[PDB]
This record gives C-alpha cells, structure tokens and sequence, in this order.
C-alpha cells in the first residue's frame, strides 16, 4: 500500500494518505507513515493536503509519538502565513486528540 | 514578473490537468510531443508536470523522423528533459542527439543548415550544464559547424564580414543574412558554454 | 470598521474583523493608506488580516503592496516582521506553485532591492534587542536578486557602504553578517576581500556555503596519488587549481583546514621507502605550499586549531624520518 | 511508468 | 631481575581464572599508568581469540577501559575487527561498546570499521540497534576523518541523480546515522548531501531521535 506514496501523482498520494489514515487503528507508530503524513502536511497540492490532515488525526487519534511529533508542525503550520484561512480551519481539530498526556494537552 | 500573475496559475492548472491525461494515457503524450507545441512552452510544460520523463523513451524516435522541424522540437525537448533529469539514459540520448546533430550538419543544405541550428544551438547548453562528458564531443561538433559556416560566410560578400572580426570581444546580452546571422548563433553558444562551465 | 480597528478592543474585535472581511474582500481595497497601517505598522488581529490579504487579493493589488513596502525610502513605518512575512507568503502561494513535484525567482529592480535588504537589517536590528533571523531571511534575499550578478554586485557595494557608514554599531555588525553570508552563497562574485571581513569571526562557525562541496572534492581528489602518470599530471593540476583558489578565494578554504589535517593524519606513519614509491611526500609538498600561500588568513582561532593539528602531523613525519 | 519519478524508490515484490 | 615476562606468563596459563585475573589487573594497572597503555594493546588484541569466552569478554572490557585515550593503528584495528564474526552475541555487543571508545588513525580504518558493521549486519541483524549505537559514536567522535568519505559512503555522483537509496533499509540507515553524526560538528558536511538525504535525515530524526542529532 505505501508504494504508491511515491507515485508524482497527487491524487494517489492522496488516496494512499487517506488509506494509511483508515488504517491507523492496525498500524500506528510505524514511522515512514508518519513521515509520509509530515511530508505529505506541507505539499502544495490541495488534495494531497486535505489527506495528510485527515490521516494526521487518524494518526493523532491513535498513536501518542505522532500526536507529540505532530503538535508542533500544526502550531507552525497555524502561525504560518501561507496557510490560507480554509486550510487553518480544517487544521485546527488535529488538536481534539492531544489528550494523550498533560504536558501535551497543556500545550 | 511571470511568477506572480493569473497566467502563472492557469499554467499550474493545465500542467496538473496534463499530468493527469498524460499518466491515464502516456500515449497521448507521445502524440502530442510528436505533433509538437511552441518550443517556448517547453521549460513550462518540463517543469510543471513531472510525467514528462517518459518522453526520455521516445525521443530517439522523434530524432529519426524526418521532418526537420520535429527532430528540432526532440533536440529542444531533449536539451530541457536533460536539464532536469540527469539519469544515464538521459545522457544516452543526449549522446544520441549531439551524434545526429553532427550528422545531418553534412547531410544539410545552406537554408537547411540555417534553419535548423538556429533552434538547436542552443540545446548545446543545456547538455553541457547536464552533463560534463559531453564537453569533448559538443566543442567538437562546434567546433565543425563554426567552420563550415566560416567557410559558407567566405563563399559570399557580406555585410558584417565576422572572419575580420576574428578579435572581437564578449558581446554579452537584425536585417543581417542568415549566414552571419548562425557564426553569431554558434559563437554565441561558446561562450553560453564558457560562461556556464566558469559559474 | 477600519477606524474602530485602529484604534482597548477585547472582545468585540471578532465581530468588526468579521465585518470588514466581509464587506472588503481584496482587504486593501478601499482607503488603502488605512489598511495599509492596519496590516503593517508599529496589534492581535495582524495575521488573521494579513493571511486574508496573501490568500484573497488580486496579482495588482499585492504587486502594489509590494511596491509600497520596498518603495518607501523614508519610512521605517512598515513593521519589518510582517513585511518579510508578507512578502515570503506571496513567493510562496500554493496556487504558483501547485502541481510541481518539489525535488531540486522574483525579479525586483536596484532600489527596491535595497530597501529590501534595509528592511532585513530593520529585522535583524528588532530581534538583537542572533543570526538565527538573519540567516533565514536570507533566501528572500536570494530569491528576489534570482542570481543576477548585477543585483549581488550591487548589494554588496551597498553593503559595503552600510559598513563604512555605520562604522563597528550593532546594525553594521550585522551588516557584516549578512554579507560574509552572501559571499557565501554566492562567491562568483570575485571581488576582492576587504579587511573588515577578515576581522569578521562568524565565517568560522556554524554557516553554509555553495563551493564547500567542490573544493572538498578538490582535495580529497589531489589526495590519492596513485601509480598512473596520467593521474600524477591530474593531481598537479588539482594542486595549482588549489593554489590559485586559496590565494583568489582565502576563506572557503579556510573552512577546510581540518579537512587537510585529516588527510595528513592518515599517511603520516607509513614508511619511507613505501613513502617514495607510493609520491605522498608530493602532497605534503602541495599542501605546504598551499598552507603558504594562506597566511596570514590562516591565523585566527579555528584556523589556529586546525593548524595545531596539522603541525603536530608534520613534525611526527619530521620525528617518523630522523634516519 | 509516467506515475512515478525516475529517482524515486523502486519497488521490489 | 625476576620481574621479566609476569604478565605474558599469566595470560599464557592454563586456568581461565589466572587469565581472567591478569587481565583485569592489566586493565586496573594501565588506567593507573596511561602510559603503560601503549605496550598492552597488542596483547589484549590475541586475547580477543581466547578460548574461554569469559575470558574473552572480560579483554574486550579491558580495552574499551583503556584505549579511550589512546589511538589503534591499522593491523590492530582489523583484527579487532575481524572477531565480529563471531556468533556469541554477547561479546559481539561488548566489541561494539569497545568500537564506541576506539579512536581511528586514519579514514581507511574507518571505511574498513563501517564495512565490517555493515557485513556483522547482514549477518547477525537482530543486533542493528547496537550497530548503530556504535556508528553513532563513531561518527560523533572522528567527524573530520569521516567527511573525506561522505561521497563515496552516499554513493553520490558527480552530475547523475541517484535513485533515492530505499528508506528504513538497516545498512543505509547505519550509513546515515554514521554520516550525520559526524555533520554534527562539521559544518561544511551538509552541503556535500543530496535532497533525499535530507529528506531521510528528516526521517530519522523523528523515528531515531536518540541516535541522530539536530
């Protein structure tokens, strides 16, 4: 499934993040996915985005190494300036599963 | 300012619409490169839609055709596919073009000879920017087509004369004949070349 | 709204930011000189204003903006933060850039180039009050001048002047910064070093260069001195090349001391008739040259440690050969 | 294939 | 007068536990003495082919004790190196702790060192994390002799572009976390890299976070 992460198609990295994202409960924390979702956050196609950020909560929701790696890039992603406003929108609720722990909730 | 405008972002539009054509059917893309396009949009349509490598497999195809100007739209696409990608089948046929572009610089007429490299000169860049090897056989192939075309502009009064103007100096940067006008072309590439290998 | 905004606002400020986004949809619009101070000036609601005027006006009215950013030439009223913000937002809108594969350019003219990198130095100056900052608005930089030799030459020379002017302030110091980063990046520019720049110190740490890759190459190439003649003529122009390069271009080699005190530390106990046969005395007598040629850049603090290095090398050859 | 880069990781069954 | 060839004596007897004693007492003796380190290696480097594997353990202790200061020439260097083979997995963790301690001469013995690594991983590849521990070191510790290597190590290419080397591949993330720990005091190193391995260095910061630096 992860092959075609590396596909120059954009509409199948986004198919591949959303497949990866359905498939957060049988394999979180394995590491090149939550690479390819980083990667896969700052893209310039806006589909390839919107994936990355539905597997970034499924991946937030399941693993705690990916939520704490995570909540970092959406701050910066947030107070970046080239984030339009929709993208900000539908970034902010990655947030909704940070209660992992309480240092991370806190923050 | 060509990066921020509307046409800019129609270009992204069409280059992702393409790439989407291009990867449902690669046999389109072959069509459309075998028709050809506007040799300007070629740093467009190369950079914008990263299928285009594929182009790489027949492009000694497009060479062997034997109208003109689609062997000087495959050395055009040639000169930008290598520029970005540097593989070894990519200097394969860059080989395979600098060859047929020295060979058919004997198989050419004067207006021939004229209106071909005119286009394909400067594809001499590119390869050299792409690839070092090449330098041997490019400056060698310059080498013959400046004094074929030296010996062309002796054939003929004229009136800029550039045998006499042996010693001139970098003309860093439209009436004159065509002869004159491919000398220029071809020292024009040196030192593109010379600038590029400097820097 | 806008007067209102201008004016503290605690709560309803939402409510008239929700307002002039909707009945001002290119923000700058109308009374420009007003949204203008709203969205760079000397507030809460800035990025929110602003990320709505990257991502919602027309090509003219951000190319205007622009204008009025870098056009300035006596204001210092624009924040430099959110200026330099804008202005890397606008290079970088996704709708430029949407379809490339991103696997390995604006063109601005003298004056506003210059008002450009003023507006750095505004930065650099706001936040030492480090070259974290000035480092990273350093692509901007390089961006807008697109690898003109004009636009380098021409920020160099102002740079230079900055650094006259200024004398040794904080601001020219960061002057200095920005410039040995520039020549950095960008050492095509072959002028000559001037003295202020020698006595700069940051050259020597943490930094990134263009050459440092090549001359690398240079030296681990002249290094192995095989058997082939062929090879031997080959390392002798790596040597000159070398040595031509130091005495043009002192500083990028001054970055790659320790990388010729490695090299000597490898041959140094191998025996001497092993020594003659395999001509690796040859690139000790190259890189002595070199080192030579060198001074006296050769002689500030790092450089004073890879030297220590490399004498120690030396005279263990020196004590390897008493017989 | 046109669907992936011709630097990109290859794939091994 | 009768204090000629004791310690020679002791690890040429015949009880393990004679052997075992003389060893550790050469280990508390040159750490008294750095001097005296010099003059032991080479017998502590036989040792490492011992019969008893206790024996051989407790020498391979000895010398990571020890040879902290000082430096291995190349003979030594490929010898120690050579016992990696060895399938006891116990004292194959032990010599790697002793290649974090080890000090290099010159480059050769380094691609040599990382050439053996990347073989012990082919074979035994349950140890990697070890074997990364000890390129962790290594590179953290011979920064500037490692750098000299970096194009070959990456395979990189003068004008080609390389096909990206397969990411979470054991031997080139080894390779990697060697290279970046040596970047982390040479500054000039980055610039000698390719996009892709910056985009694995990215990589391994996150799922390595322990073993690569910033």
């Amino acid at each position: 499934i992860f092959s075609v992460i590396h596909s120059n198609d954009p509409v199948a990295r986004a198919i591949t993040l959303r497949m990866l994202g359905s498939l957060a409960s049988i394999i979180p924390e394995r590491k090149n996915a939550h690479h390819s979702i980083r990667q896969s956050l700052d893209s310039h196609d806006n589909v390839e985005v919107e994936a990355a950020v539905f597997a970034a909560a499924n991946f937030s929701a399941q693993s705690k190494d990916f939520a704490v790696g995570i909540c970092n890039k959406i701050s910066e992603m947030i107070q970046g300036l080239a984030t339009p406003v929709d993208l900000k929108l539908k970034l902010i609720p990655i947030l909704q599963h940070m209660h992992h722990d309480a240092i991370l909730a806190s923050s | 300012d060509n990066l921020l405008c509307n046409l800019r972002e129609v270009q992204c539009l069409i280059c992702c619409l393409l790439h989407q054509m291009y990867i449902a059917d690669p046999n389109i893309a072959k069509l459309v490169h075998f028709q050809g396009y506007p040799c300007e949009l070629l740093p467009l349509t190369v950079a914008g839609i990263p299928s285009m490598h594929i182009c790489l497999d027949f492009i000694p195809e497009l060479i062997a055709q034997p109208e003109l100007e689609k062997q000087i739209f495959a050395i055009q696409l040639l000169s930008h596919l290598c520029i970005q990608y540097a593989l070894p089948k990519s200097l394969s046929v860059a080989r395979l073009a600098v060859n047929v572009m020295g060979t058919l610089l004997t198989v050419l007429t004067q207006a021939k000879r004229y209106a071909f490299f005119m286009p394909t000169l400067p594809s001499l860049v590119s390869f050299c920017r792409a690839f070092p090897p090449l330098y041997e056989d490019i400056m060698s192939l310059l080498i013959q087509i400046g004094q074929v075309c030296a010996s062309d502009v002796a054939t003929q009064t004229r009136d800029i004369d550039p045998i006499i103007t042996r010693l001139q100096q970098i003309k860093e940067k439209g009436s004159m004949d065509p002869d004159v006008q491919l000398c220029h072309c071809i020292e024009r590439t040196v030192i593109e070349i010379i600038n590029m290998s400097v820097s | 709204v806008s007067s209102l905004l201008l004016q503290r606002l605690g709560p309803s400020s939402g409510l008239l930011v929700d307002w002039l986004e909707m009945l001002d949809p290119e923000v700058v619009s109308s009374c420009p000189d007003l949204q203008l101070r709203l969205l760079f000036s000397r507030p809460s609601f800035r990025p929110y204003l602003l990320t709505l005027f990257t991502h919602q006006s027309s090509w003219p009215t951000l190319h205007q903006c622009i204008r009025v950013l870098l056009g300035k030439s006596r204001e210092q009223r624009f924040d430099p933060s959110a200026s330099l913000d804008f202005l890397w937002a606008c290079i970088h809108v996704p709708r430029i850039w949407q379809g490339r594969d991103q696997r390995t350019v604006l063109r601005v003219q003298g004056p506003e180039l210059i008002s450009l990198v003023e507006l750095i130095l505004a930065e650099a100056e706001t936040r030492s009050q480090a070259c974290s900052l000035i480092q990273a608005r350093l692509p901007l930089l390089l961006s807008c001048c697109c690898g003109d030799d004009e636009s380098v030459r021409k920020v160099t020379e102002h740079l230079s002047g900055c650094i006259q002017q200024w004398g040794d302030s904080v601001l020219g110091r960061r002057c200095r910064d920005l410039l040995l980063q520039l020549y950095l990046q960008r050492p095509e520019l072959r002028v000559p070093v001037p003295e202020v720049l020698l006595h700069s110190e940051g050259a020597a740490s943490s930094s990134v260069c263009k050459l440092d890759g090549l001359i690398h190459r240079f030296i681990t190439l002249l290094a192995d001195t095989s058997d082939s003649r062929a090879l031997e003529n080959r390392g002798a122009d790596a040597s000159m090349a070398c040595r031509k390069l130091a005495v043009a271009h002192p500083l990028l080699l001054l970055r790659h001391l320790p990388m010729i005190a490695a090299l000597l530390h490898g041959r140094t106990h191998l025996n001497f008739q092993e020594f003659r046969q395999q001509n690796h005395l040859s690139c000790f007598l190259h890189v002595l040259g070199l080192l030579e040629l060198l001074q006296p850049h050769v002689f500030r603090s790092e450089h004073q440690g890879a030297l220590w290095d490399c004498l120690l090398s030396f005279i263990r050859l020196l004590l390897n050969y008493r017989k | 294939s046109p669907s992936y880069s011709p630097t990109s990781p290859s794939y091994s069954p | 007068s009768g204090a000629c060839g004791a310690f020679v004596h002791g690890l040429e007897d015949e009880m393990y536990e004679v052997r075992i004693a003389a060893v550790e007492a050469l280990c508390m003796l040159a750490q008294s003495s750095p001097s005296f380190a010099e003059k032991c290696l080479d017998f502590l480097v036989d040792m490492f082919n011992d019969e008893i594997e206790e024996v051989r353990l407790q020498s391979i202790h000895t010398m990571r004790k020890i040879s902290n200061n000082i430096t291995l020439r190349e003979d030594q260097l490929d010898t120690v190196l050579a016992v990696l083979e060895d399938s006891s997995r116990d004292i194959r963790e032990a010599l790697h702790e002793l290649l974090c301690c080890t000090n290099v001469s010159t480059k050769e013995g380094i691609h040599l060192a990382l050439v053996e690594l990347l073989k012990n991983l082919t074979k035994y590849p349950t140890d990697r994390d070890s074997i990364w521990k000890c390129l962790k070191f290594l590179g953290s510790r011979h920064p500037t002799l490692v750098l000299p290597l970096v194009p070959e190590l990456l395979s990189t290419h003068p004008f080609f572009d390389t096909a990206e080397p397969d990411m979470d591949d054991p031997a080139y993330i080894a390779v990697l976390v060697l290279i970046f720990n040596a970047a982390k005091t040479c500054p000039t190193m980055p610039a000698l890299f390719s996009d892709h391995t910056f985009r694995h260095y990215a990589y391994l910061r996150d799922s390595l976070s322990h073993l690569v630096p910033a």
